[PDB]
């Protein structure tokens, strides 16, 4: 399936994923395309932060969904 | 000094229009040190509790934020066992147009709607996210012990 | 800096409904040095200028004084 990831600048990339893919897998796919390390990636969908061990289907991210990419900070 | 005038103004505002659900005033003769109470809000697992706050105003207030801390223990992802509060308007999001009144509203709103993604005490945030009813039960329990 | 402020805001002397400076908490009165921001919000020159030295955002709405659209 197709999904989009968007940054604070509007910058948009496109990934091919599966509903059973995990947030770690998705972040790794973003590393390949943009050279950003998974450790620095914070993904947000519909207000909720996405957790590394869960899958896309766990958040019911479906086809043509847009995730949001921001910087994962140390906190807090 | 200018900070003192502005602290005096705020106190008058509390006089003329006494807030519901909160109280704050100076400690002794020191206008730069205050004390306050918040009610636990009714939606929260803190309902029924009253939490006590100590407040220090810096010398260049309102251009720099007051220091605020709980003197009552509370189970909360953003309030640690020293009573320190992780709240945006208390550091980077501070504005000289904000008042102690609105700071208390915010703290109260922080109680009703925690921010677990930027927690001050990690372990609580994980329970808040994984097991809500675990979180609410032990919050309620802490409310009974420390906040009655 | 001070003249970044002067280029994006309107200083003027107040002509007087009451209005309060949300920083000092006192009413604006005829003849006082006030300043308006692109957000249309109005403060006392002394009051707001102190904050604008530290931040380029409006104490009230938080919009940047260099916003344009
Ligand atoms: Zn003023
Ligand atoms: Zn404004």
């Amino acid at each position: 399936m197709q999904i989009f990831v968007k940054t604070l600048t509007g910058k948009t990339i496109t990934l091919e994923v599966e509903p059973s893919d995990t947030i770690e897998n998705v972040k790794a796919k973003i590393q390949d395309k943009e050279g950003i390390p998974p450790d620095q990636q914070r993904l947000i969908f519909a207000g909720k932060q996405l957790e590394d061990g869960r899958t896309l289907s766990d958040y019911n991210i479906q086809k043509e969904s847009t995730l949001h990419l921001v910087l994962r900070l140390r906190g807090g | 000094s200018m900070a003192l005038k502005r602290i005096h103004k705020e106190l008058n505002d509390l006089a003329r229009d006494p807030p519901a659900q909160s109280s704050a005033g100076p400690v002794g003769d020191d206008m730069f040190h205050w004390q306050a109470t918040i009610m636990g809000p009714n939606d929260s697992p803190y309902q029924g509790g009253v939490f006590f706050l100590t407040i220090h105003f810096p010398t260049d207030y309102p251009f720099k934020p007051p220091k605020v801390a709980f003197t009552t223990r509370i189970y909360h992802p953003n309030i640690n066992s020293n009573g320190s509060i992780k709240l945006d308007i208390l550091r980077s999001q501070w504005s000289p147009a904000l008042t102690i009144s609105k700071v208390l509203l915010s703290i109260s709103s922080l109680l009703s709607d925690p921010n677990p993604d930027d927690p001050l005490v990690p372990e609580i945030a994980r329970i808040y996210k994984t097991d809500r009813e675990k979180y609410n039960r032990i919050a309620r329990e802490w409310t009974q012990k420390y906040a009655m | 800096v001070q003249n970044t402020i002067e280029r994006f805001t309107f200083p003027h002397k107040y002509k007087k409904t009451d209005e309060k400076c949300t920083i000092c908490l006192s009413m604006l009165e005829d003849g006082e040095d006030v300043r308006r921001l692109p957000c249309m919000h109005l403060f006392h020159q002394l009051c707001v200028d102190q904050w604008l030295a530290m931040s380029k955002k409006c104490p009230i709405c938080r919009v940047d004084i260099e916003t344009q659209l």
